[PDB]
């Protein structure tokens, strides 16, 4: 069964504000960067896959510049690699250069923000999908007592209603960088705490940060995988109006959400 | 034997029968990088079925085989009576049900084949709490005018939500709304799909999570969604198990 191994895959890859991974000015030249533009059909947003784990665009390979992270992420010619083991993507969209750890990164939101190799702090900016469709997925959230997460208090909280189909803020935008956004407002982003003192799940402008990563694991939690931690229903108790941040426990079932879109 | 009674049929109830039922189905799955566990394969005929009990409104219950390779059924029993698919592996009635009176029904356990014979789609069959119940008890007299749908309902209501929790929560849906559906895009696409996913997923593997060929999948909206790897949440948190497929 050869289909088993596909020899390639030709892709987009998108990420930060829906953007996508783009060589820029469509430059061929070793070294030539990698930035964040608006996704469209040109060559150079597509990108090759391959079983020797290089990535590919304009027939060569995207790269790390630098040891130190900080410098900009490049296509070059990929003879200049033949000795190196490459990219490794992980299950939550991390790529990852396998000698040097550094993480295909963008620093800033805004289109033409050239992506750097950085140290993983598993950001949002450090998030991308690997695929064709780069929209934001459209959805519901169900939890416990099967209830849908909603948007509330002028989009600065979130806790769980009664599912209701027509509810406009019971809508959410799935991003390609691991956000979940307020489909309504799609400059706003579920967030965990910002302040030490609470664990409390709220609703911010999105920024990026880890705070706003997030990853639906196939085991049914909602994994921020920076601070280990997984979205929970505070005392398994609905009426709370609380989601927070925790440890994962095989205690409840407030740890335990479905996607329905 | 698991078991679901529609007369304790409670969107509770409805959700605890198919997190056990996944979880026997599992039992020695495999796993890869995605994380969804692998079902079973090359299992001894002896231990290849896992045995349900669907009780409908009036205390008559039938006891459907599964294979546990494919999570399809094979045959079901009705008190001394059962009934073997014929397309079930050919060993599968010295194995279950062998004190009964077997019979062959003269059609696949695969949607295309229970769709010929019964005349209907699943686009035009509803689903929902009294379905399933109807369902049981005609499988349980064997009216063969209705055998057909009853595969339908039955086959999406337990199996295929099984497979997906997408399908898992229309049913829920249902119950919580006290609403019958029929099955969109978005449910026949998983529906469609789940081999090819099961495929794709495991090849995957070597192409960093990329896959060999696109699926697609619709959404609620009838908008079509091509998965070419495993970064979408809507296949990552909603496929619970794959057929196997690779090394
Ligand atoms: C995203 O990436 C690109 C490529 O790295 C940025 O551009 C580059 O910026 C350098 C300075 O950051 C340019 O250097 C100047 O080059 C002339 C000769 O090229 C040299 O005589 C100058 O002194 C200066 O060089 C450096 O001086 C400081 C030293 O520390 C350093 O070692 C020297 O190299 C360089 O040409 C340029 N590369 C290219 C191909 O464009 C880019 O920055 C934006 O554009 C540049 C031109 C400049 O306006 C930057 O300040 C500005 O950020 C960066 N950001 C974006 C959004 O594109
Ligand atoms: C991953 O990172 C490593 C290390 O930063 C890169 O390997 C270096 O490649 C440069 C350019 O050819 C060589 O001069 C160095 O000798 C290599 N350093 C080490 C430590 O081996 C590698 O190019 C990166 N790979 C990708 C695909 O980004
Ligand atoms: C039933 O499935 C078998 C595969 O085992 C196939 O060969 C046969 O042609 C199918 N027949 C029907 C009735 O569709």
């Amino acid at each position: 069964n050869e289909q088993c191994s596909p020899q390639q895959r030709t892709t987009r890859i998108s990420g930060r504000d829906g953007l996508c991974v783009d060589v820029y000015g469509a430059l061929t030249a070793d070294g030539s960067r990698v930035i964040l533009y608006p996704c469209g059909q040109q060559q150079n947003q597509q990108w090759t896959f391959y079983p020797d784990n290089t990535i590919r665009s304009l027939g060569k390979c995207l790269a790390t510049s630098a040891l130190s992270s900080g410098s900009n992420v490049v296509i070059t010619n990929c003879d200049y690699l033949r000795y190196d083991d490459g990219w490794m993507v992980s299950s939550s969209g991390t790529m990852m250069n396998k000698s040097s750890h550094l993480v295909l990164t963008a620093n800033a939101a805004t289109s033409r923000t050239n992506l750097t190799g950085e140290n993983n702090v598993f950001a949002a900016k450090q998030a991308w999908r690997i695929g064709n469709y780069v929209e934001p997925i459209v959805t519901t959230i169900i939890g416990l007592r099967h209830m849908c997460l909603e948007a509330t208090d002028n989009d600065t909280n979130v806790w769980l209603e009664s599912c209701v189909k027509n509810k406009t803020k019971q809508y959410w935008a799935l991003y390609s960088d691991d956000t979940i956004r307020v489909n309504n407002n799609r400059n706003l982003c579920v967030s965990s705490s910002t302040d030490s003192s609470s664990k409390l799940i709220v609703i911010r402008r999105c920024d990026g940060s880890i705070n706003q990563r997030w990853v639906f694991t196939p085991q049914g939690t909602i994994s921020n995988p920076g601070y280990e931690a997984v979205m929970d229903v505070a005392q398994n108790d609905v009426y709370l109006k609380k989601i927070v941040l925790s440890s994962a426990t095989d205690k409840g079932n407030g740890q335990q959400w479905t996607v329905f879109y | 034997n698991l078991s679901l009674s529609q007369s304790n049929f409670s969107a509770d109830t409805y959700k605890s029968f198919i997190k056990n039922l996944r979880k026997q189905l599992t039992i020695g799955a495999s796993y890869g990088s995605a994380g969804i566990p692998i079902l079973k394969h090359s299992v001894p005929i002896c231990e290849r079925f896992l045995l349900v009990d669907l009780t409908n409104g009036d205390n008559e219950t039938i006891t459907l085989a599964i294979n546990v390779e494919d999570a399809g059924f094979a045959a079901y029993r009705a008190a001394d009576r059962s009934y073997f698919f014929q397309n079930a592996p050919p060993i599968a009635s010295y194995v279950i049900f062998t004190d009964t009176n077997q019979n062959i029904m003269n059609f696949n356990n695969t949607f295309e084949s229970i769709e010929i014979v019964g005349g209907t789609t699943r686009s035009e069959t509803p689903l929902g709490i009294m379905h399933f119940e109807a369902s049981i008890f005609h499988l349980f007299v064997h009216d063969e005018n209705y055998v057909p749908t009853s595969f339908l309902v039955l086959i999406q209501m337990v199996l295929e939500a099984a497979k997906f929790k997408f399908i898992e929560q229309k049913v829920i849906h249902s119950i919580m709304d006290m609403e019958d559906f029929t099955p969109g895009l978005a449910m026949l696409s998983l529906e469609e799909n789940w081999t090819q996913l099961s495929l794709q997923l495991q090849a995957s593997e070597s192409l960093n999570g990329v896959f060999g060929d696109s699926v697609s999948l619709y959404n609620s909206m009838d908008e079509p969604i091509g998965v070419d790897s495993m970064y979408y949440p809507i296949l990552t948190a909603n496929m619970a198990f794959q057929l196997y497929q690779c090394p």
